[PDB]
């Protein structure tokens, strides 16, 4: 999924 | 240049003109490049005096000199910024925002930007003292072009510090109050104003989807995409960071980035000479390939799959690892036809070469992508051709050798691939 | 973060 980083 | 003792003697004279000349001497000391004696000035106990001078409305020269001196102290370490705050400077500087002298008001804007930029605690303390209303009032003109250039740049930078830092993020009502002015600055044709406005937007989008929605709901995405294609690196960098933050939200928020035409800029971003630009652009791509199948199709239609193959083939390792994530997200959510097109573009060979990297997670990311591609080949009954392709690149050697990797997540994936498609 | 004048 989306990888906030 | 005076000594600290002579500055202390002049300030303790209770002669206003002697105090003015001593304060100016302290400001010139604090303005030298090589080692300003900030701690010596603090240890001399001069900060409370400087703060008192900020309220001498009848002597604007000493207001300016003391504000400038305090600004240089507040620009130092966190202990030095704290000493300025501990001297009561926050409410005094906020009162100076209403000064009829532009250079004095600008100095207060500058000082509050340094205080707020220390961290979320001082940022929220500046907000609690009521700095936002007088700051925004300085920008309440029909056309920003009538303001002085340096004055406008200082206000933009200070506003961006009020948007900065997390744990916690700035108060929602403060962000809502600032956003309309921030959108004005994001459309102002000055490179420094644009850069700091983009940084502020990148701060506000670095959070949960509710925070991202607040920014998107101001219509700034088309302007961000426009600034994404600027020639100034100090503008593209925060613009790309803001775009990258927005595509970490919902698929509808990601779709507005695509609808604004952002994917047309990525051929140059994914080949940019600046390593950090390539890394963040590939990171942005990984979060787009984690979206819907129609959004993956947008990546395909813009010709971006060969560019992902290229970044995976040759780039800095941190960029290559973002590319491996982009492929795994692509293969996880893509259709069979989209996955076949990815292999046809030559993804297999550079994918196998990175199985020799020492980073453990990138190996797990690649093995997941290889697993997803096999599942697409199972639906087509073409697992034998994929196994051959992986063999002729030397990848079977690496998949086989990864069974005595110590990490337990790797041998399971490697063994399951060896059993099901090779042995 | 912070700028000196």
């Amino acid at each position: 999924g989306r990888r906030t980083r | 240049n005076w000594s600290v003792e002579d500055i202390v003697k002049g300030i303790n004279s209770n002669n206003l003109e002697s105090q003015l000349q001593a304060t100016q001497a302290a400001r010139k000391l604090l303005s030298r490049e090589k080692q300003p004696p900030i701690d010596n000035i603090i240890r001399a106990g001069l900060i409370p005096k400087f703060v008192s001078f900020l309220g001498k409305t009848d002597c604007s020269p000493i207001q300016f000199e003391s504000a400038w001196a305090l600004t240089n102290i507040a620009s130092g370490t966190s202990e030095q910024t704290k000493a300025v705050v501990d001297g009561g400077a926050i409410p005094a500087f906020i009162s100076l925002l209403a000064s009829p002298h532009a250079h004095i008001s600008e100095q207060a804007v500058w000082a509050l930007g340094n205080i707020a930029g220390d961290g979320s605690a001082f940022r929220d303390l500046v907000i609690k003292h009521g700095a936002i209303d007088p700051l925004l009032a300085l920008l309440a003109v029909p056309d920003l072009s009538t303001l002085a250039c340096g004055y406008l740049r200082n206000l933009t930078w200070t506003l961006s510090n009020l948007c900065r830092n997390k744990n916690p993020a700035p108060p929602l009502d403060a962000v809502e109050q600032i956003l309309p002015t921030l959108v004005r600055l994001l459309h102002h044709n000055d490179p420094e104003v644009l850069a700091d406005s983009c940084w502020a937007i990148s701060y506000l989008t670095d959070g949960p989807n509710e925070r991202i929605e607040m920014v998107v709901k101001k219509g700034v995405v088309p302007q961000l995409v426009k600034l994404l294609g600027a020639t100034e690196l100090p503008i593209v960098t925060p613009a790309l960071r803001a775009i990258g933050n927005i595509v970490t939200g919902t698929d509808e928020q990601t779709q507005k980035v695509i609808d604004a035409g952002a994917l047309a800029v990525f051929p140059s971003l994914l080949t940019n000479p600046k390593t950090n630009i390539q890394k963040e652009a590939t990171w942005t791509m990984s979060n787009i390939t984690a979206g819907r199948q129609d959004q993956i199709q947008q990546v395909v239609n813009h010709g971006l799959v060969p560019f992902l193959v290229g970044v995976l083939s040759k780039a800095d390792f941190k960029t290559q690892k973002e590319a491996a994530w982009a492929i795994t997200n692509y293969t996880s959510g893509g259709t069979v036809e989209q996955i076949v097109y990815l292999v046809h573009c030559g993804i297999i060979e550079p994918l196998m070469n990175l199985l020799s990297a020492k980073d453990t997670k990138i190996i797990q990311v690649i093995l997941d992508a290889i697993s997803n591609i096999f599942q697409a080949a199972e639906k087509l009954g073409e697992t034998e051709k994929l196994s051959i392709m992986i063999e002729e690149c030397g990848g079977l050697d690496k998949i086989e050798a990864l069974q005595r990797h110590e990490n337990e997540s790797v041998y399971k994936a490697s063994l399951n691939l060896i059993e099901k498609y090779f042995s």
